[PDB]
């Protein structure tokens, strides 16, 4: 019929894009479940020109390589708004999407239809959001221990490198939210943190600075790069020349007035410069182990490095406009863009400040601060595929640990609210039905499609999964006759259970919340999608 | 049964992307492919190895025994080798040599790895595996140093620290090319009774000045700099005034002008006739007040006017362009002034003093000499090469490079301490690996024992490019070493190499500690990436 | 230019690293095709069939590939089944192991490709001497270990389900072809396939079975006793060798000549008939009028009978092949026929001729198979071809070595230990032997999902103190010693491995370069 | 020798020095020769044919 009205037009309907969704769903999984676990392959995202790139989270291997399907790409959506809010948990949302339509289409071809079986969904959705915040537990972060963080942080960090390369890197995740804190406000930001991306020694070299690192180095030999004690200034306005806004020329009447031209440009440079070097000398002068540098996010001018390198005043340019908000949280200093007020209260503190030569360019160096609200994490490595390797790392590493202090709850790991969520959800008696033979094939369907995460993960280390969760559906069961909360888990080094807890294995909340709400919703509507259709004018 | 169905996961990803997992067969596609440029680097290892000419899309030829040059202009389609790429960039760019021997053992890791895959070990146990043989062989390193320098002042010290990795590039020059750098290095560290607390050190202080023709025997050191560039306005006087100051503006020597455009405005015809005179006494008082301290020499960096260099030539001041910002802040470092970008006039302070200025041709182009006796330098320093071809200046350049850049690795760190080469420490570490393989009982011994056999290739290439055969010097190059004497064995090269036993003090060959340490542990790093990686994902073009 | 060559001449190092890799290239396609957990391999030829399987030589026989070095080791499955009939694909996967082995070697440590010859000669003078000592004789008279003997095959293909039935039907059909030294051939076994049915009720019957029916309906459709006679000749009036031309000038003539093409016919029948046969086997066609009097005494005329299958029924019926009608005699005639009868069957018809059962010419048979389909007919009669083999081997040779990979283990210890004691410039690549046999267990051990490492360590540390039939279990992934698990094979198919795996090693290993492109 | 170029000018020379400059050389072996005979026309000025 739609050839009637488009004969360059197509259409699937009704088996033939049935198959495209699950055909498609199961394609994209297979590609991408390999990545779950520790135990997970790395892949190598070469383009056209050639750049090379390490990563096993989907959302940037599915990012740079474009979808073609119709199907995943509404599966690769749902992926960046998962990375997007939460940063973690891509590869168990396609993992849910596929295992779902799987399930589901296992009954469709039953002659069910999908309406009821996306209804059992909702209400098994909705069953495990009231077993979730049963089983979810509270623990106080008042007392800011470094050891439940740090396991919180290995078990994030696990899932991305090898075991040396995590307990090198477990430190600078927990060394990140030490000072970024509001017990009251409740704020607490994740872009103050910078992440500097430079060649060194190797990756496993790493190390945690208290406060502020900027990519800039002087530019005047004279000027001294150790300083003691140095009062930062922050500057905005740009100290070159600015053509006058209203387009203007000098049209000197003899050439004795050229010189004196020139000098007019000179009185406006020295009339703002004079300021500065009256703040200096303002709070003590010949101070011996006592400098002075300003940081301006505009360009300096060259003929001004030299008043600037006579007075020893480190002076830095083309700085970023995140990183003014960070200067006054790292050094407690104040923002300013003119120079008509000055006074030795807005100038913040340091207790050192040194540059290093790295190559063909310099990296300033902040540290030692009194009370700093920030830090920095500095991603040295090897090549260039490692810095966006130990980036993503971070990047994905950094959510985890952030959200213990979002909100205080937080799941067990190793697949054991999966496990848990199996059985709940195998006979719901007379709570949430609707109707009578109807909605329990989706409740049937749904909890059956939930355990699959424990398996990819045996299936990554090389074991039956069938055979290590026999023990583990029975250590369950033996839990039960003793009415008492034994979490368990899948050890992917032996092949059996093991208690999530105590070895050192979670999860966030909002990762499991958005996981299965975002799932659940992308099965239920391409579950409902019954036709394919394209049009348009080339 | 004719057409395939076409894999029907080809709704997914485009054509354009390859996969190549695992189990259908990457890892041996891979550790074998990269076999033929593992021989590249290996034939152009050691002294007697053979440099390879690479001729990059622009036509700019290159010929080279140093590996990692060789790489970047390589256009390589296969990624698992790009890792080995610029992970010997990182050694270039940091420690400076060794180029070759972190792609060498990099390589062999992977070839030598071959047993284990194919046996069926897992493949995470053998990332644990080096990854616990490379602390242990960074913890033996230590123990079998002779070589604790503390002096490192003395041009004779340096015997043993430039001679052996000039050696290793262009075997036939030794002495010569150690006397330019050696000699160069005394010229850029100062004088001084004892300097101390990390002084500094930056491979821009050496400069190389590469001029045609002339054998390599004819070569010479100049304290200065050597520029091809034509002087104007006079010749030099060359012993009257014993010392001259030199001034470096940023800025030109210009009647000044202004940043926004202006022009002249003439409102009458009496200041028509006072512009002529009013520029030529405007320069005048800026330029009148520049002689009056004897400043006998202007360097502007920006294009000089006529006007300005006619006042300049009655006086008989010196004039240079020099157009690079990066070559400019160069020669203030011999002459021990400042920029002073205004035109102005100066101060005694701030400028500095420069013996004396000759011109010449060294091959047949006009240069000028900025060489001095007697006076006060502070990192610089260059080195006169004449060769036949620009083509082989090219890799005495780099070897240079690679020569100071030691200089660079030693003096910034704390200690650069010697080791016995020649093949004397991979053979030892042979023996503790070995050693240390059975003190350790588990499935990952086969992991620690295939990571001893990967470090034979040292010595064997040495023995390769000698002509002389691997089954006969090596395994009686073990018998030496049963039992210090016993440390200070090494492989033999020359006509009387039957015997395979060298003493390694009649000749000096020594090599860092840092560059090996470092070289291990990228060598280490690159082949866990290419064992940890499975899947690899390509895409058009 | 010069002569048609020097395209791009891949000389040195690197053309001998192609051929290794080619090599190991062509054993990684059948790797999983090794073991009793086999997976089967379905190839399209161009043509329009397809060929469902996992013996190595018959997925070899379809591919095709453009590389000389590869082709070599293509043929040495010919080498293989046209021998024997069993251990195709063991062949092609240990010679990969072999060039592999060797290969670090004569990549890094430079030993010349002739001295490791000189080196693999050796090993093959003491692999057969082990081979032969590690080998135990067994009684060919016994029919207990003798089916036991014939399901080692079986056991790596679909049928081991139906082995009770198959050692069966291959031992009743192989004693039949056997001639009482005991040399037979499989040209006689008739490979006919029947579409359709169930393999309980599949049975060998001894004798013949035709595609053709009677052709007048009279015939007798039921014979107690039937007595066969063949013919060659047409039993029609032909035309003549040389140029004929009757010219004919009375009326009387053309009636004459059209009454003598009857009676030529006649006087050829009444010389048949003076022995009175029941049915008349001729290998050409046979006309309307000649088989109406065959009928005039109780014969039975067939269709034309190809070549073939009248020399089974010669050897069958003890007939002869007779052309010459004139020379018939009484003591030619077949005898001794048990059966004839016809079954309806949609494809086509089919005459079946039992023998009496009941000191000469060796007897042949046809062997029956009701398959699921077309596939599985050329699927289970590649495994009787297989497992038919396996009977041959232990007539010829009463010799019986060790399976489960024991026989080429106990290979790879011997010349490991003594490698020690081989001290000079031969050590390196005689040690390299020992480590590609130690391979084909390893492939077990993968097929059967378990961890070579321990297991391959848990066997050299047993298979010195233990014995020397240890092994591995295929299906459950254990060590478990051949005695006890009752499977063994011949000795004569590890012979053929070892020769033609280092034989085929001595001719790739002295290629030095590669030209393609030359000429026709 | 005489040498006429891609742009038709007639250039004859009996010194090796300009007759390589003329020939264009692709190949980096034979561009040694050029090289050496340059060097040579720029460092002495004699003998760049032997
Ligand atoms: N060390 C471990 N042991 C067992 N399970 C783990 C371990 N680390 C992570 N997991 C499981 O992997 C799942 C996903 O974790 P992770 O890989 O960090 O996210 P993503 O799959 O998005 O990269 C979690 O639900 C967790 O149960
Ligand atoms: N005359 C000599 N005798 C013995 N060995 C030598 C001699 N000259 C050079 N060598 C050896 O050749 C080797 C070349 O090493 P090379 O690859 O240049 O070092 P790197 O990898 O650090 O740049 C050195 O390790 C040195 O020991
Ligand atoms: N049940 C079994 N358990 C272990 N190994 C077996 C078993 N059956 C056969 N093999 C091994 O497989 C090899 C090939 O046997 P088979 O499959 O019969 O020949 P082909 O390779 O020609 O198919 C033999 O060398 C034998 O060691
Ligand atoms: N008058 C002469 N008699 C003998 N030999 C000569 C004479 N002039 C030149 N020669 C020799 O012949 C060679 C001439 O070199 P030639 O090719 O003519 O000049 P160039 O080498 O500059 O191109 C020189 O090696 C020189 O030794
Ligand atoms: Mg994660
Ligand atoms: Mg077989
Ligand atoms: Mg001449």
């Amino acid at each position: 019929s739609l050839q009637l009205l488009n004969p360059k037009a197509e259409s699937l309907r009704r088996d033939a894009a049935l198959k495209v969704n699950v055909t498609s769903a199961e394609g994209l999984q297979s590609v991408l479940e390999t990545n779950l676990g520790p135990k997970g392959t790395l892949k190598m995202l070469v383009d056209g020109a050639g750049n090379i790139k390490l990563t096993k989270d989907g959302k940037v291997l599915l990012t740079e390589m474009q979808i073609q399907s119709p199907t995943a790409v509404l599966i690769a959506r749902a992926a960046a708004a998962q990375d997007e809010i939460t940063g973690d948990g891509t590869t168990t949302v396609v993992c849910l999407v596929g295992e779902l339509l799987r399930q589901a289409h296992r009954f469709i071809q039953e002659g069910v239809h999908p309406r009821i079986i996306t209804d059992g969904f909702e209400i098994a959705r909705k069953e495990s959001m009231k077993f979730l915040d049963e089983f979810k537990i509270s623990k106080t972060n008042l007392s800011n221990d470094r050891e439940f963080l740090l396991q919180v942080a290995r078990s994030s960090l696990l899932t991305k490198v090898d075991a040396d390369l995590t307990e090198v890197l477990t430190p600078i995740v927990t060394d990140a939210v030490l000072s970024v804190y509001d017990a009251q406000a409740d704020n607490l930001d994740l872009h103050m943190v910078e992440i500097m991306q430079m060649q060194h020694l190797s990756p496993k070299d790493t190390t945690f600075i208290k406060g502020l690192v900027l990519d800039h180095g002087g530019r005047h030999p004279d000027m001294p790069t150790r300083v003691k004690n140095a009062y930062v200034l922050i500057l905005n306005v740009s100290l070159e020349y600015e053509k006058t806004e209203v387009n203007s020329g000098f049209f000197y009447s003899s050439a004795d007035q050229r010189d004196k031209l020139a000098a007019s440009e000179r009185k406006f440079v020295d009339a703002k410069l004079k300021k500065i070097i009256d703040l200096k000398n303002e709070v003590c002068g010949m101070d011996p182990d006592k400098g002075f540098v300003i940081i301006n996010q505009k360009g300096i001018d060259p003929m001004s490095l030299d008043v600037f390198a006579k007075h020893n005043i480190l002076a830095l340019r083309r700085a970023k406009r995140r990183n003014m908000e960070r200067l006054q949280l790292v050094t407690g200093g104040e923002a300013q863009n003119s120079v008509e007020d000055l006074s030795p209260q807005i100038l913040g503190f340091s207790g050192l400040v040194y540059q290093e030569t790295i190559g063909e360019e310099k990296f300033t160096y902040v540290t030692e601060n009194t009370d700093p609200k920030s830090c920095t994490i500095l991603i040295k490595g090897s090549t260039h595929y490692a810095l966006a390797q130990t980036k993503d790392a971070v990047r994905d590493g950094l959510r985890a640990v952030a959200n213990v202090l979002k909100d205080k709850n937080i799941i067990p790991g190793a697949g054991a609210f999966y496990i848990a969520l199996s059985r709940y959800l195998r006979s719901a008696n007379m709570n949430k039905l609707g109707a009578k033979g109807k909605t329990k094939t989706g409740i049937e369907a749904f909890a059956e499609a939930l355990l699959v995460i424990p398996k990819t993960l045996v299936k990554n280390s090389g074991f039956d999964p069938l055979d290590v969760l026999a023990m583990v559906e029975d250590e369950l069961d033996d839990a039960q006759d003793s009415d008492e909360t034994r979490y368990v888990g899948v050890d992917l080094n032996i092949g059996d259970s093991c208690d999530p807890t105590i070895e050192g294995i979670w999860d966030s909340y909002r990762v499991l919340r958005n996981a299965i709400t975002g799932a659940t919703g992308i099965a239920s509507n391409l579950l409902l999608c019954d036709e394919l259709l394209r049009a348009g004018r080339s | 049964s004719l057409r395939l169905p076409q894999n029907p996961n080809a709704g997914l990803f485009k054509q354009g992307y390859n996969s190549y997992s695992n189990a259908d067969g990457q890892i041996i596609k891979s550790i074998a492919a990269i076999r033929e440029l593992h021989q590249m680097c290996l034939t152009s290892m050691g002294p007697c190895g053979r440099n390879k000419i690479i001729v990059n899309h622009l036509g700019k030829i290159i010929i080279t025994n140093d590996a990692a040059t060789m790489l970047r202009e390589l256009d390589i389609v296969h990624p698992a080798v790009k890792v080995l790429v610029m992970a010997t960039e990182q050694q270039k760019i940091d420690m400076g040599d060794g180029t070759n021997l972190v792609m060498i053992l990099a390589g062999e890791l992977l070839n030598v790895s071959e047993k284990l895959i194919s046996m069926g070990l897992s493949a995470v146990e053998i990332i644990q595996g080096y990854n616990m043989a490379r602390k242990f062989t960074l913890k033996e390193l230590d123990e079998m140093v002779v070589g604790e320098i503390t002096d490192k002042n003395d041009k004779n010290e340096l015997l043993k620290m430039i001679k052996p990795v000039i050696s290793s590039k262009k075997y036939g020059s030794e002495d010569i090319l150690s006397e330019l750098v050696s000699e160069a290095v005394s010229h850029v560290l100062p004088v001084a009774q004892q300097a101390g607390e990390i002084p500094y050190f930056n491979v821009d202080s050496i400069r190389v000045v590469k001029i045609m023709g002339g054998s390599l025997s004819n070569s010479t050191v100049i304290k200065g700099m050597v520029f091809n560039r034509e002087p104007e306005g006079h010749v030099k006087s060359l012993s009257e005034d014993k010392k001259h100051k030199v001034a470096v503006f940023t800025c030109p020597l210009d009647i000044a002008n202004t940043e926004t455009k202006g022009t002249v405005l003439l409102h009458n015809a009496q200041e028509m006739l006072d512009f002529s005179k009013g520029e030529e006494k405007q320069i005048d008082a800026m330029m009148k007040e520049i002689a009056d301290m004897g400043v006998e020499c202007i360097v502007a960096g920006a294009g000089v006017g006529e006007l300005a260099l006619h006042y300049l030539n009655r006086y008989g001041i010196l004039v240079l362009k020099v157009p690079s910002k990066f070559e400019l802040r160069r020669l203030c470092r011999v002459c021990g002034a400042t920029p002073l970008p205004r035109l102005g006039a100066p101060t005694p302070e701030e400028l500095g003093l420069v013996e004396t200025v000759k011109t010449m041709e060294i091959g047949g182009d006009r240069v000028t000499v900025f060489k001095q006796e007697q006076g006060e330098i502070s990192r610089t320093s260059t080195i006169i090469l004449r060769g036949a071809t620009q083509n082989n200046l090219d890799d005495i350049e780099r070897a240079i490079d690679d020569g100071v850049a030691a200089v660079k690795g030693l003096m910034k760190p704390s200690g650069g301490k010697l080791l016995p080469g020649a093949g004397a420490t991979e053979i030892e570490l042979i023996s503790r690996i070995t050693k240390y393989g059975e003190r350790t009982p588990g499935l990952l011994q086969l992991a620690i024992k295939q990571f001893a056999v990967a470090f034979e290739v040292v010595p064997r290439t040495l023995a390769e490019t000698a002509g002389l055969d691997v089954n006969e010097v090596l395994p009686n190059l073990y018998a030496a070493h049963n039992v210090t004497d016993h440390l200070y064995k090494g492989v033999d090269i020359d006509g009387e190499s039957d015997e395979g036993v060298k003493d390694i003090r009649e000749e000096n060959i020594y090599d860092m500690l840092a560059t090996k340490k470092f070289a291990i542990n990228v060598a280490t790093e690159a082949a866990t990436t290419v064992l940890s990686i499975d899947q690899i994902i390509m895409a058009k073009k | 230019v010069f002569m048609n060559a020097s395209q791009e001449r891949t000389t040195g190092r690197q053309a001998q690293i192609s051929n290794i890799t080619a090599a190991k290239a062509v054993a990684d396609v059948i790797r999983t095709c090794l073991g009793p957990k086999a997976m089967l391999k379905m190839l399209l030829d161009p043509m329009g069939g397809l060929v469902l399987t996992n013996d190595g030589h018959a997925i070899l026989r379809e591919i095709d590939v453009a590389h000389p070095a590869a082709k070599s080791m293509l043929e040495l499955s010919r080498t293989q089944d046209e021998e024997v009939g069993d251990g195709t694909t063991t062949v092609i996967i240990l010679a990969g192991e072999i060039l592999a082995q060797c290969a670090p070697y004569l990549i890094e440590k430079n030993i010349h490709p002739v001295i490791i010859i000189q080196a693999l000669k050796k090993a093959l003078t003491d692999a057969l001497e082990v081979i032969k000592q590690v080998s135990k004789p067994v009684d060919v008279e016994n029919d207990a270990a003798m089916k036991k003997l014939i399901q080692a095959s079986i056991g790596t293909k679909y049928v081991i389900h139906w082995s009770e039935k198959m050692c069966e039907l291959a031992l009743d059909a192989v004693k039949t072809v056997r001639k009482d030294f005991e040399i037979d051939i499989k040209r006689y076994v008739r490979v006919e396939k029947i579409p359709g049915g169930d393999v309980l009720d599949s049975r060998v019957l001894k004798g013949v079975l035709l595609n053709k029916d009677v052709v007048h309906p009279k015939m007798s459709r039921h014979i107690e006793n039937p007595r066969v006679v063949l013919l060659d000749c047409p039993l029609e009036y032909k035309k003549g060798e040389s140029q004929t031309n009757i010219e004919i000038e009375k009326e009387e003539d053309w009636n004459r000549i059209l009454q003598i093409e009857e009676e030529q016919v006649q006087l050829m029948c009444e010389q048949i008939l003076a022995v009175r046969p029941t049915l008349v086997i001729t290998e050409k066609g046979v006309s309307d009028l000649a088989q109406h009097y065959l009928l005039k005494g109780g014969c039975s005329v067939l269709r034309r009978v190809k070549k073939s299958d009248n020399n089974r029924i010669a050897r069958v019926t003890g007939a002869t092949i007779v052309n010459r009608v004139e020379d018939l005699k009484e003591s030619d005639v077949g005898t001794n026929c048990g059966l004839f009868k016809v079954e309806m069957i949609g494809d086509e018809y089919f005459s079946f001729l039992d023998n009496c059962k009941e000191s000469g010419l060796q007897k042949a048979c046809t062997i029956m198979l009701r398959g699921g389909s077309k596939d599985i007919l050329n699927e289970i009669d590649r495994n009787l071809q297989d497992a038919m083999a396996v009977a041959r081997n232990v007539m010829l040779s009463p010799s019986l070595s060790p399976g489960g990979g024991a026989t080429e283990m106990a290979v790879s210890v011997k010349l490991a230990e003594k490698a020690k004691q081989l001290e000079g410039i031969q050590q390196w690549p005689y040690q390299a032997v020992a480590d590609a046999m130690e391979c084909i267990p390893r492939t077990l051990i993968q097929n059967a999902g378990g961890d070579p490492i321990r297991l391959l360590s848990q066997l050299r540390a047993k298979h010195a103190q233990g014995n020397f039939t240890t092994g591995i279990d295929g299906d459950k992934g254990k060590i478990v010693d051949m005695v006890s698990y009752g499977i063994w094979e011949p000795e004569v198919i590890k012979q053929q491995s070892v020769k033609t795996a280092i034989e085929s090693a001595c001719l790739l290993l002295r290629v030095d370069d590669i030209v393609s492109g030359v000429r026709k | 020798i005489l040498i006429v170029t891609s742009n038709q000018k007639t250039t004859i020379s009996n010194d090796g020095a300009t007759i390589l400059k003329l020939l264009d050389v692709v190949h980096p072996a034979a561009k040694t020769l050029v090289d050496i005979s340059r060097a040579q026309d720029a460092e002495v000025g004699d003998g760049t044919t032997s």
